[PDB]
């Protein structure tokens, strides 16, 4: 312990990725 | 190094202001709502008269809604949110802005993440100025029996106080539990219920309560599509729900006669966190459509599962999934700890462990 | 402290001063191998030497040993964890200081900018009177339910 931590008609469906 | 000045300048350092009921309301008592973006981003308060105005003001509206709310398209659909409340302010950019968009939240405003009244508030405001184009639905986490045993609560005490908690539970009990978007989807936060046969099953409900522990209300917020929905061995419609400890699993032969039964598409639906931040669920065979559809609107969840997410907007017979990934937010310590606390026990080790060691 | 206890400290003082000046250098606390792991002793160091001329004399070291005495008090003590982070000894924890005490015990377990940020709201939520710095009175308000003033006793 050396240094303090944290403690513990049909619908087409598409994509758009993220930018 | 200054002992006084604050080290790392490029952090601004938050407002201490609490903003007034002028300040958050324009002349014609409608929420400024980017006045709150900007302070609320900032973790800026508001005064308590005001927040609890918010509250009250926003229930007032949910409280004079359906249990079963009738959404037109044009509508963006979002699951779980989670007190990230920098990703809703991505979420509104990606989703586009209120001003023009028609919006159905799915549930799951609050807890896990640190900014759950930001959260509530904002959405909250943005219902008052927007009643009739941003819908807001009850997830499970909209509850007092949730939000005491995860950190809403202790959120509200440390930000505003236990009186704005309360505030928040009432207005909670006010949520409408589904939507019928388009006259095809059936929109709730966790599915089907073996109490629940029509959706006039759910008009006979009465939602102005804390959700109980079992019953269609109860399997409307908490229930799950099977581990193995659409590969089903298991030839039973609903089983117990073992990894909630309450309501159900439902297996796709459910979901798909009860969609036959009701003449809808789909059910859409949040709830389980996916890495990609929606899924899409085996076709109906009588309609080619995925029967089920799952929408998670919170990035990085937990700050550590390295998902995207999603928003469903679904126009011009377009259902159009938007990924967008985690933004920035402010560092808090777990359970909102202050440095002291913190840090306090290893001082008191250390300083004890030099001494020990210079006097040998 | 009793008469075994003050012989005690005279011998142990002149062990550690290895030039035999009569006072303690950092270096000469450095030299303790357990001492160069410890990211506080600068900061111990820095609170014994109460006449800021950089070392340790001999009554600066009794002084500073008795803080740890079985027999101090909670105020005492928690006096003591205080003066860790008051660097500049003015009597209030401000937030520069209080970042870089942190910074010293956290290392790379948190970025500066995280570090910064808890510190801002721990400064908004427990300065109680408006003037940014923390008080003794405003540190105890937070922290003196803790108990670890009961961990903070040596043997002498
Ligand atoms: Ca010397
Ligand atoms: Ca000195
Ligand atoms: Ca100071
Ligand atoms: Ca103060
Ligand atoms: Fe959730
Ligand atoms: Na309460
Ligand atoms: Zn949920």
């Amino acid at each position: 312990n050396n240094y303090l931590t944290v403690p513990a008609d049909l619908p087409v469906i598409t994509i758009d990725p993220a930018s | 190094l200054s002992t006084t000045d604050r080290v790392v300048k490029a952090v601004p350092f938050p407002p201490s202001h609490r903003l007034t009921a002028k300040e958050v309301f324009d002349n014609d008592g409608k929420p400024r709502v980017d006045i709150l973006k900007a302070h609320l981003m900032k973790e800026g308060r508001l005064e308590e008269s005001v927040a609890l105005r918010i509250i009250t003001e926003g229930a007032s509206i949910l409280r004079q809604e359906k249990n079963l709310l009738d959404i037109d398209a044009p509508v963006t659909v979002c699951g779980d949110i989670h007190g990230q409340f920098f990703d809703l302010m991505k979420l509104f950019e990606v989703g586009g802005s209120p001003a023009n968009t028609r919006y159905l939240f799915l549930g799951d405003y609050v807890d896990r993440g640190y900014f759950s009244i930001e959260c509530v508030l904002y959405l909250w405001a943005l219902k008052i100025l927007y009643p009739k184009t941003l819908f807001l639905l009850r997830g499970n986490h909209e509850c007092r029996h949730l939000t005491e045993y995860f950190t809403f609560k202790q959120e509200c005490k440390i930000k505003y106080s236990e009186r704005v908690y309360d505030a928040c539970m009432d207005a909670f009990d006010c949520l409408p539990l589904a939507a019928l978007m388009n006259q095809q989807f059936l929109c709730v936060h966790g599915g089907l219920s073996p109490e629940i046969n029509t959706l006039d099953d759910i008009r006979k409900l009465d939602r102005f309560k804390e959700p109980p522990a079992y019953g269609p209300m109860c399997d409307i917020l908490w229930s799950d599509p099977l581990e193995d929905f659409g590969n089903e061995k298991t030839q039973e419609h609903f089983t117990h729900n073992t990894v909630r400890g309450c309501s159900y699993f439902y297996s796709y032969p459910a979901v798909c006669e009860f969609l036959q039964h009701n003449n809808l598409l789909s059910i859409l639906r949040a709830h389980e966190a996916q890495d990609a931040g929606y899924r899409m669920y085996r076709k109906s065979q009588t309609t080619g459509f995925p029967s089920l559809i799952t929408i998670f609107s919170a990035p990085n969840y937990l700050d550590v599962y390295n998902n995207k997410a999603a928003v469903l907007k679904y126009e011009n017979n377009v259902m159009n999934i938007r990924q967008f990934n985690c933004s920035p937010h402010p560092y808090w310590l777990p359970n909102f700890m202050d440095v002291f606390t913190w840090s306090l026990p290893f001082v008191g080790e250390k300083v004890t462990e030099m001494l020990v060691n210079v006097l040998n | 402290m009793d008469a075994d206890e003050i012989k005690r400290l005279g011998k142990r003082f002149k062990k550690l001063d290895l030039d035999n000046s009569g006072s303690l250098s950092v270096e000469e606390f450095m030299s303790l191998p357990e001492l160069q792991q410890n990211p506080l002793v600068q900061r111990v160091i820095d609170i014994f030497d109460t006449d800021g001329n950089g070392e340790v004399d001999f009554k600066e070291f009794i002084e500073g040993v008795s803080q740890f005495s079985v027999k101090g008090d909670k105020e005492q003590k928690l006096r003591f964890a205080f003066r860790i982070y008051d660097m500049d000894k003015d009597g209030y924890i401000s937030n520069g200081e209080l970042f870089q005490v942190l910074k010293m015990m956290v290392g790379n377990n948190l970025k500066d900018t995280q570090l910064q940020q808890i510190v801002d709201k721990t400064i908004i939520n427990a300065d109680k009177d408006g003037d940014g710095r923390i008080s003794f009175e405003e540190f105890c308000a937070v922290v003196g339910g803790l108990d670890i003033h009961k961990k903070m006793v040596v043997d002498v």
